């Protein structure tokens, strides 16, 4: 259960730490057992991502939960659910069990909202597991969110609702992977939590409270609050992470600064600016070429290496043991007994 | 070490697509577009319907909008953007790509008006309005105009283009291409098998083996469970020989 | 002369700086704006020499990855923003040129921080370097060279200093090249090729000087079908 | 594909014995030296570093460059086993 | 684990030819490292085998002469090839390596078929053939450009893929624009004169629905071939416009591309007038069309002269492909205006149905069996409509041609984008109720995506499980199979079967021809075990059916002439172990008699166990 | 490990073997020699 | 020269007859036989001007789509045939040549019944223009211009006799170019540009000729880049 950090950047890390499996203890589910619990029950609505499980023999059984959901008390994961109280939507949120779930008629976030007034008399809800166009008056309860559906790691995706659940899962699975280049870059076009994802994984460093910036050092921000003290933050200069991807923090706070509390000092593997960054951005036209581009290949401009544009750093560490043979002790020395 | 894109590596925008580097073009002749800006990357069609994620496609016309209006946009889940919000961009954007155009000097290409009339005939542009305006009506399809760059004629039919963000995927030690001359042996197994520093064979499978057997290939299916392999007083005499 | 050679290629030029430089010339016969656009750029991008970074020396930094104490930059983002920088000798006795500059302490390094030298002239002065806090020590040695095309800094390994670090070459000096054939009305018939090439440059040669250069290759490369065989 | 595939697989009454004749007649050509071949002077195999090929690059597609012409003889018990390779030796040197 | 191996990444290779295949020369040192030794010793480049290691042991002490003489080396040797799972014998590919740079591997696009790899981190393996002999049978019977029709069918597996086809079907396809004024010029003069000056105007395209010749035609006439395209180039028609053409000894109306694939063909392969007798230049060049070619080409032509036909293709339609412009775009895939229409209409219709049931008339089955009768109509009808849209009004879609030509697409697909997929199951397999109202083009909403979801699961999991299953299969037959081998001579126990070319039972009984395909699986390349006199032919006993007799025995059939077919068969052999030349037939992966000694057990037990990874796998029993 | 009983390995064309006309009068040559005397 | 000039531009040629030369070109650097295959091709098509008949009368028939008795081709086939005729004049006095031909009864129509003009010669004699079988009367005036690519007969529209007819403009003794640029190895770098363009004549003029001709105009149009304004 207990596995390597996946820090190929910092989404692939936090993601491996928010991984549900299945195999493990070899007392529960282990290799035999299947096709039922691989495919996507019911319940799984907020508490299980659809898309997230593994493209691969070992699929559906490991997966990372959804955006809203939260082991509330016993390992039973609880959806926010807004109540809904007669024709009216409220604020208040319920995290319900699983089962609770089904006494109730629920319905979807895409419903015409006037604030607490549900707008239109035929509007979609889904009893218990099945799709039910219900009335404003039978609408006991509200999804709490689009985002609740699905996993972080997916929500990340633009138009999710363009893209065929399967090949989207490819999309998640692949930011997973992605490698901090030297130079970042957030999409021309985000869903959202770009901001959130770098803040709460540990990616950039945030200001504490509100004060002024004393030294910027390349290796360092003591910044001064103005409660009167003053603290030196050191930045992950190049750090080697398990995956060897870099992990540096680089200032984005000039010298003498007020800051807001909560703002980026400096950004982190793969920030931009407080926004979740990785490859980067770049003009594209969508056509046949010769047959550079002929199944799934891609043709490239040069002008994409002149500029450091998709360039990484990497960090392998070789390792050697100097080992007590009864023949003799190894030693390690410059001398390198045969010719130069 | 520095990484630095090469032809090897894959990359794979947020949808699905993915796919490996097949060349690199001198931006002498990749695609250009009407004014000097040439194409980073280019997408093969394709591996598009079969598929089925528009929302790629979706993206690239935002992100054309926000190359020209210099601006970044959150487009959340399924509550996001919708097909009129970004109709209404490319229509902005298509004055400051054409509307500088029409200050510094100059109208439309042979090329562009010759594209035009393919367009027509096609059905992207309603004939009988000036290129001008139908320029427009083609920009805000999300397609512009591109000449060769090889041949500097233009790609008869409007293509689409635009900002489409892409990552790169971290390359595995199996990425390594590995590549065995010869090398240690099992103790117990007198197979092939490698290591720190030699590579370590390929494992040659029932499947493959019938592959040969299938074909005449005899001898060559001899070497593979001999020469190649096992045969210790094979492989030795094997070398040898060839040296 | 006055009918049909005099009706020839009016040359005119609009250009400001080193760096951007229109060149209109109408009227043409029938698709040639084309004919001739295209073959310049072509030209004008991956044929043309220039000048670009070639090797940094820091003093106390012996590897690329490393970082100096009192500069917030590292010496991979420094060595990057010396590919940025544009400089222009005026005469081949400057094939290498090696620029200094050394500044300690609460100050900000620009290009113009740079000790000038005789031949050699610096378009980015303003160009930003690094931040220097306190007790800030940065001195080194960068490289110049002039050459064409793009080199990566493997490819070539320069060896000023021991423990000095490659960078790679942006030898064009062209940016970008554009041109429009638009139709002009010449009195008689009206279908008409105009065309005008806009280019841009870093700075160390002119948008005119290019196109000449330009032109040329191809001229040259049109004497090569002399000789059959 | 390679010259004349068709034409060879029509001079073999199975597929599999074409590949046989010309993988042997590769062995011969080698062996015996070089020259073993029936059709050097005017038109001939050839690679261009220089027009070396004449020597020694590829056995077989010698082989196949002469039992496309009709000069070559392949039996299926033509001349007695070992009496073969004595009178090739005598008669061709090169060793 | 062999010896001399390798494997890399695989990266297309375009240029590239059927024959050779890209291998990085870093590679090929490691690879051909003892061919290369021996051969650094014949020139001056090392004194002997233990210097010329040395000389290699460190990669900043290699002489750019070394490959030089590594390149010398691999001259006209040839290496194999391999894709992940081996499924057939072209499961493993012999080519002629041409070095290259770095660390990919360059592959052939057409042969991207006949193993299963896409370019999204595929990596093949790639192994050496050592022996004089290994070398001999590699390049002679396992190169990739001598093995182009496949063991399973005798329809070529060379075929113009993705790419080509898209490229080559936009060359050839007519357009057509608008209908207002009379469409009539078959017969006035005062027609042809007004419709040209109408079409002049703006009010009659040139390419109008008007019989015998749209203004398009009467415009524009063509004396020689080039002609034609040289009007093309300065700007006068496109390629896809409907021109008139004077060839060889008739006056064809046929487009300018229609006219270039003509040519393409024409060169390929010189003998023009046979490039012609096996073309249809009267439609847009779909894969099978185009497939046909292949085939055809192959029987008349020849093995190498098709080859050539191939790459030549594979040239033109990558070019063609990239000037076209054809792109995906948010507004290409177009919703129908009836959409809108059809679901109202079927949204209706669902009130009844619950009023229906509000009542007690229908049982609280059949109201669900009922609703779901009305989407999978309605869904269907959505499906049909998006089609007749772009059939109608954008003839030139992007997402259109693709599927049209042999390109890329699936009718099903298509729906999913234009149209909108309908039907989602349950967990369990009792699909839901509610559809999916949405499109791709859309929004598909928060929840009817996770109801299309389940599904996607169970495809999944469908296919990972194949991906042993597959083996499976071909295990067992290999397994029984394998001793059976072409050793013979005719045999001569005449025992044959004879193959029905009708069929009982589909409607009760009504005797009906079977189709073309099954036919064609039956009597392909057999031996016909007796004589027979069918529509003025006569066919002689024992000769092999080549699928030009095949076709003809089903028009004596269609005619009524015969019901079975009298053939050698596996079935009825007397070779024990072995199967014999009359008894198999044809299909080697050439096209003439089957060649005595090829592994016919396997050949069949692969041909059964790919395909097997496309059926469904719910339960065994 | 032993040569496959299918294919080029075939009781039909294990055995084969080519000539030059050169070496077909050489051994008719070296059966000429058999006369004695 | 020995070494960066002296690795020139082998340029090789193989001409048979005057109708197809192919030329080759090498080593040329990186993507350079594309940037002069291509302008070259562009010349060698439009610029390199040529004859074509523009014009034609028959003196009975009115319309184009007429039939004339005892000619079993109709004026559509003719005027295609017409399009098919090559002709060659010497000097620039000629612009329109107006060539003359009236055959009657059991007689082959071919182009050498045309009356011969001083400076014009018909390449194309035995062409094949009518067959005409008994009381088969045919006098016409086919009009011959010197220009350049293709004229659509509706662009020009020749006005010589109300009744005559024009005909589409094939101006060219080209008749098609290509060019390929495939690598070649000279010992160091690899990547290598090799241009090798292949062109086909009427016979009017040679490969060779045009080629140089080609190159000309180009170099000729490099001039005009002279004089700023
Ligand atoms: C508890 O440590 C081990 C237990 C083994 O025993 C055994 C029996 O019990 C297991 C569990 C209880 C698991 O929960 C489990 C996983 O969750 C899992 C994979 C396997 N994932 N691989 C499969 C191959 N592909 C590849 C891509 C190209 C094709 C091949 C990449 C993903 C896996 O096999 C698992 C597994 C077992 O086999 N993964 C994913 O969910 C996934 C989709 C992606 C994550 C990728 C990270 C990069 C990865 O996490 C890495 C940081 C390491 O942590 C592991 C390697 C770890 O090894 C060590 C050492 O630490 C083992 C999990
Ligand atoms: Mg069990
Ligand atoms: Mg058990
Ligand atoms: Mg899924
Ligand atoms: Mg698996
Ligand atoms: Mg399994
Ligand atoms: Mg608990
Ligand atoms: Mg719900
Ligand atoms: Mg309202
Ligand atoms: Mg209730
Ligand atoms: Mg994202
Ligand atoms: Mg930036
Ligand atoms: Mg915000
Ligand atoms: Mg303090
Ligand atoms: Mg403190
Ligand atoms: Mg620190
Ligand atoms: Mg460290
Ligand atoms: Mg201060
Ligand atoms: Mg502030
Ligand atoms: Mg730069
Ligand atoms: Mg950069
Ligand atoms: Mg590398
Ligand atoms: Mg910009
Ligand atoms: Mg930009
Ligand atoms: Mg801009
Ligand atoms: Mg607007
Ligand atoms: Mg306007
Ligand atoms: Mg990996
Ligand atoms: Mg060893
Ligand atoms: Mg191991
Ligand atoms: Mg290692
Ligand atoms: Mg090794
Ligand atoms: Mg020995
Ligand atoms: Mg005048
Ligand atoms: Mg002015
Ligand atoms: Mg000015
Ligand atoms: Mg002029
Ligand atoms: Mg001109
Ligand atoms: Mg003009
Ligand atoms: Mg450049
Ligand atoms: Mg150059
Ligand atoms: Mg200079
Ligand atoms: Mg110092
Ligand atoms: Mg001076
Ligand atoms: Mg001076
Ligand atoms: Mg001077
Ligand atoms: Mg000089
Ligand atoms: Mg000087
Ligand atoms: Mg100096
Ligand atoms: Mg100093
Ligand atoms: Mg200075
Ligand atoms: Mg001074
Ligand atoms: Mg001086
Ligand atoms: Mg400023
Ligand atoms: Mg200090
Ligand atoms: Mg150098
Ligand atoms: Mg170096
Ligand atoms: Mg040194
Ligand atoms: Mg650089
Ligand atoms: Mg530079
Ligand atoms: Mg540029
Ligand atoms: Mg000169
Ligand atoms: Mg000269
Ligand atoms: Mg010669
Ligand atoms: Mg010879
Ligand atoms: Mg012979
Ligand atoms: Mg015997
Ligand atoms: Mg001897
Ligand atoms: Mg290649
Ligand atoms: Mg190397
Ligand atoms: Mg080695
Ligand atoms: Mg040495
Ligand atoms: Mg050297
Ligand atoms: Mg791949
Ligand atoms: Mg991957
Ligand atoms: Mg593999
Ligand atoms: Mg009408
Ligand atoms: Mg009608
Ligand atoms: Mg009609
Ligand atoms: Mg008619
Ligand atoms: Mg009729
Ligand atoms: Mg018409
Ligand atoms: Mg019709
Ligand atoms: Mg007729
Ligand atoms: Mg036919
Ligand atoms: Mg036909
Ligand atoms: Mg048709
Ligand atoms: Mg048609
Ligand atoms: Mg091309
Ligand atoms: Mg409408
Ligand atoms: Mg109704
Ligand atoms: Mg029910
Ligand atoms: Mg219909
Ligand atoms: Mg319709
Ligand atoms: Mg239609
Ligand atoms: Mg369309
Ligand atoms: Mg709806
Ligand atoms: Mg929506
Ligand atoms: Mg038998
Ligand atoms: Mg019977
Ligand atoms: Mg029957
Ligand atoms: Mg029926
Ligand atoms: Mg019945
Ligand atoms: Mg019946
Ligand atoms: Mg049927
Ligand atoms: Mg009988
Ligand atoms: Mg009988
Ligand atoms: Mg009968
Ligand atoms: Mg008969
Ligand atoms: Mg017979
Ligand atoms: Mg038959
Ligand atoms: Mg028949
Ligand atoms: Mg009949
Ligand atoms: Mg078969
Ligand atoms: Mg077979
Ligand atoms: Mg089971
Ligand atoms: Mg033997
Ligand atoms: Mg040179
Ligand atoms: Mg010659
Ligand atoms: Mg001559
Ligand atoms: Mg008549
Ligand atoms: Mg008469
Ligand atoms: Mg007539
Ligand atoms: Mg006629
Ligand atoms: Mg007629
Ligand atoms: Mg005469
Ligand atoms: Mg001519
Ligand atoms: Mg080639
Ligand atoms: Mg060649
Ligand atoms: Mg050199
Ligand atoms: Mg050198
Ligand atoms: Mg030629
Ligand atoms: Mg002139
Ligand atoms: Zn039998």
């Amino acid at each position: 259960l207990s596995q390597f950090k996946d820090e190929t950047n910092p989404l692939s890390s936090l993601r491996h730490k928010r991984r549900i499996s299945a195999l493990g203890p070899g007392g529960l589910t282990r290799e035999r057992a299947g096709f039922d619990v691989r495919d996507v029950h019911r319940t799984h609505y907020g508490r299980i991502c659809p898309v997230e499980t593994p493209e691969g023999a070992n699929i559906g059984l490991i997966t990372s939960l959804a955006a809203y959901a939260r082991v509330d008390e016993l390992g039973f994961i609880r959806t926010p659910y807004r109540r809904v109280v007669g024709g009216v939507v409220t604020d208040e949120v319920v995290y319900m069990t699983a089962t609770e779930e089904d006494r109730y008629t629920i319905a979807q976030a895409n419903t015409p909202l006037e604030g607490n007034r549900i707008a239109a008399e035929r509007v979609v809800a889904r009893r218990k597991g099945e799709p039910v166009i219900v009335s404003p008056e039978e609408v006991e309860f509200m999804d709490v969110s689009p985002k609740q559906v699905f996993s972080v790691n997916t929500n990340l995706i633009p138009f999710l609702e363009h893209d065929d659940a399967n090949r989207a899962l490819m999309g998640s699975n692949m930011q997973t992977q992605a490698v901090p280049l030297i130079r970042a870059q957030a999409p021309v076009v985000m869903t959202g939590l770009e901001e959130r994802v770098v803040r709460d994984s540990l990616a950039a460093l945030y200001a504490e409270e509100d004060g002024e910036v004393a030294k910027v050092d390349g290796n360092r921000i003591v910044v001064r609050y103005e409660d009167g003290r003053l603290v030196e933050y050191p930045l992950r200069r190049f750090y080697r992470s398990n995956q060897g991807t870099a992990l540096d923090q680089r200032p984005r706070v000039v010298v003498g600064q007020r800051v807001r509390k909560g703002d980026l000092l400096a950004d982190g593997p793969a920030s931009e600016n407080g926004f979740l960054a990785l490859g980067q951005n770049v003009l594209v036209a969508i056509m046949p070429f010769d047959g550079y581009n002929f199944e799934d290949a891609i043709v490239i401009s040069e002008e994409l290496l002149k500029r450091d544009f998709y360039t990484s750093i990497h960090i392998e560490r070789y390792e050697i043991e100097a080992r007590d043979t009864k023949l003799g002790p190894e030693r390690i020395t410059r001398d390198i007994p045969h010719l130069s | 070490q520095k990484r630095k894109l090469q032809v090897g590596d894959k990359l794979a925008n947020r949808h699905g697509n993915k796919g490996v580097v097949a060349k690199i073009l001198p931006v002498e002749d990749m695609p250009h577009l009407p004014d000097g800006t040439p194409v980073d990357v280019i997408l093969n069609p394709l591996g598009v319907p079969s598929r089925m994620n528009l929302g790629q496609i979706l993206e690239t016309h935002l992100g054309l909008a926000g190359y020209f209006l210099g601006q970044r946009y959150i487009s959340p889940i399924f509550d996001g953007a919708k097909e009129p919000e970004i109709k209404e961009l490319l229509a902005q954007a298509f004055e400051v790509y054409f509307g500088k155009r029409k200050g510094e000097g100059f109208g439309v290409d042979k090329r562009e008006v010759e594209v035009l009339r393919r367009a027509e005939k096609l059905g992207l542009v309603t004939p009988g309005k000036t290129p001008e305006e139908q320029l427009k009506e083609l920009f805000l399809q999300g397609k512009v105009v591109l000449y060769d760059g090889r041949t500097g004629e233009p790609i008869e039919g409007p293509i689409v283009v635009g900002q489409m963000f892409i990552m790169k995927l971290y390359h595995m030690v199996e990425d390594k291409m590995h590549a065995r001359s010869t090398g240690p042996y099992s103790l117990i197994t007198q197979q092939p098998l490698g290591g720190k520093a030699q590579f370590g064979g390929q494992r040659f499978g029932e499947m493959e083996v019938w592959a040969l057997e299938a074909y005449g290939a005899a001898h060559t299916l001899q070497e593979m469970l001999t020469l190649k392999s096992d045969d210790i007083e094979g492989r030795n005499a094997a070398y040898e020989a060839i040296i | 002369m006055l009918d049909s050679k005099l009706k020839a290629p009016v040359f005119t030029v609009r250009t400001q700086g080193r760096e951007y430089g229109e060149f209109v010339l109408e009227p043409l016969e029938r698709g040639f704006g084309v004919t001739l656009g295209n073959p310049l750029r072509r030209i004008l991008l991956s044929s043309i020499p220039g000048t670009a970074v070639t090797s940094v020396y820091i003093e106390d930094v012996l590897h690329e990855f490393s970082t100096i104490p009192g500069v917030k930059e590292d010496v991979v983002e420094i060595i990057l923003n010396l590919k940025e920088l544009v400089v222009r000798f005026l005469n081949p006795s400057l094939q290498t040129v090696t620029l200094l500059l050394k500044a300690e302490g609460p100050k900000e390094v620009k290009a113009r921080d740079f000790l000038p030298v005789a031949d050699v002239e610096i378009m980015n002065p303003d160009l930003h370097i690094a931040t220097l806090e306190e007790g800030g020590r940065l001195n080194m040695e960068v490289r110049v060279d002039r050459g064409v095309g793009y080199v990566p800094a493997e490819k070539h390994g320069i060896k000023d200093r021991i423990n000095a670090i490659p960078v790679d070459a942006v030898f064009s000096p062209v940016r970008r090249v554009a041109f429009q054939v638009e139709d002009t009305r010449l009195g008689q018939r009206t279908d008409l090729d105009k065309l005008t090439l806009r280019i841009w440059t870093d700075g160390s040669v002119t948008p005119l000087e290019a196109l000449n250069q330009a032109v040329e290759i191809l001229r040259e490369h049109l004497t090569y079908f002399s000789n059959p065989q | 594909a390679e010259p004349g595939i068709d034409k060879l697989f029509g001079m073999v009454d199975s597929k599999y014995r074409l590949t046989v004749v010309v993988a042997k007649r590769a062995q011969q050509l080698l062996r015996h030296g070089f020259k073993n071949t029936v059709l050097e002077p005017e038109e001939r195999p050839k690679m261009q570093t220089l027009e070396g090929l004449f020597d020694d690059p590829n056995a077989e597609t010698w082989a196949m460059k002469e039992l496309l012409t009709g000069r070559l003889v392949f039996g299926e018990n033509l001349v007695p086993e070992d009496r073969l390779q004595k009178e090739m030796e005598r008669i061709y040197p090169g060793e | 684990r062999v010896d001399y191996s390798g494997r890399s990444v695989i990266v297309v290779g375009p240029q590239l030819k059927l024959h050779q295949c890209g291998l990085p020369k870093r590679m090929a040192l490691e690879l051909f490292k003892p061919f290369l030794l021996k051969k650094m010793e014949e020139k001056g480049i090392a004194p002997n085998v233990k210097a010329a290691r040395r000389m290699l042991e460190r990669q900043r002490d290699i002489k750019d002469e070394v490959w030089d003489a590594l390149e010398e080396v691999i001259h006209g040797k040839v290496v194999l090839l391999n894709r992940a799972p081996t499924l057939h014998r072209l499961g493993i590919q012999a080519f002629q390596p041409v070095l290259v740079e770095g660390q990919s591997i360059q592959l052939h696009p057409l042969v991207c078929e006949a193993f299963n790899a896409d370019f999204d981190g595929d990596q093949m393996a790639v192994h050496v053939p050592l022996s004089s002999f290994a070398q001999a049978e590699a390049r002679i019977q396992m190169l990739s450009a001598h093995n182009l029709l496949s063991p399973a069918s005798g329809e070529p597996l060379a075929k113009p893929s993705r790419d080509i086809i898209l490229g080559l079907y936009y060359i050839t396809q007519v357009r057509k624009e608008k209908k207002g004024a009379g469409l009539e010029f078959a017969t006035p003069e005062e027609a042809l004169a007004a419709h040209e000056r109408g079409e002049v105007a703006l009010n009659a395209p040139i390419k109008v629905a008007g019989r015998e010749t749209s203004v398009g035609r009467l415009k524009y006439v063509f004396a020689n071939p080039d002609e034609a395209l040289l009007a093309v180039a300065h700007g006068i028609v496109d390629l896809q416009d409907v021109v008139t053409v004077r060839y060889m000894g008739k006056r064809l109306e046929t487009s300018p591309g229609r006219i270039l694939f003509a040519r393409i063909v024409a060169e390929a392969v010189e003998d023009e007038k046979v490039a012609w007798e096996l073309i249809q230049l009267d439609v847009p060049q779909e894969k099978n069309s185009l497939k046909d070619l292949v085939y055809q080409a192959f029987l008349r032509l020849g093995m190498e002269k098709t080859a050539r036909l191939l790459d030549a293709l594979k040239y033109y339609g990558f070019t063609f492909s990239t000037t076209s412009g054809i792109t995906i775009g948010i507004d290409d895939a177009v919703i129908p205006e009836e959409k809108k229409q059809y679901l109202e209409e079927a949204d209706r219709k669902l009130l009844q149905i619950e009023q229906a049931y509000e009542m007690g008339f229908l049982t609280d089955r059949e109201r669900y069996d009922q609703i779901l009768q009305l989407w999978t109509e309605t869904t269907e009808k959505v499906t049909q409509a998006v089609f007749k849209n772009f059939e109608e009004n954008y003839p030139f879609n992007p997402l259109y041609v693709m599927a049209q030509s042999g390109a890329r697409g699936n009718p099903q697909q298509i729906r999913q984008l234009c149209g909108l997929r309908g039907l989602m199951q349950k967990p369990s397999g009792e699909t839901f109720e509610v559809p999916v109202r949405s499109s791709f083009r859309e929004g598909l909403t928060v929840l009817e995506y996770f109801i299309s979801s389940h599904g996607a699961r169970k495809g999944g999991a469908d296919t990972a499980l194949r991906t042993a299953d597959s083996g499976y299969l071909t295990r067992k037959l290999v397994d029984v199979t394998h001793e059976i081998v072409v050793r013979e001579a005719d045999c001569g126990t005449t025992n044959y079967i004879s193959v029905p070319l009708f069929q009982p039972d589909e409607v009760t009984r009504s005797l009906r021809l079977r189709k073309r395909a099954d036919i064609e699986a039956g009597l392909y390349g057999r031996v016909l075990a007796r004589e027979v006199e069918v529509l003025g032919v006569r066919l002689e006993e024992g000769r092999y059916l080549s699928m030009d007799d095949v076709h003809l025995l089903i028009k004596a059939a269609e005619a009524g002439e015969i019901q079975e077919v009298p053939v050698r068969s596996p079935l009825t052999c007397q070779t024990r172990y072995g199967v014999c030349q009359k008894c198999y037939g044809y299909d080697l992966s050439m096209a003439r008699p089957v060649s005595i000694g090829e592994a016919v057990g396997i050949v069949a037990a692969q041909s059964i166990g790919e395909p097997g990874t496309q059926l469904t796998m719910r339960t065994f029993h | 490990g032993r040569l496959i009983p299918a294919g080029t390995g075939s009781d039909f064309v294990r055995f084969t073997q080519v000539v030059d006309q050169k070496t077909l009068k050489a051994i008719e040559e070296a059966r000429k020699e058999a006369v004695e005397a």
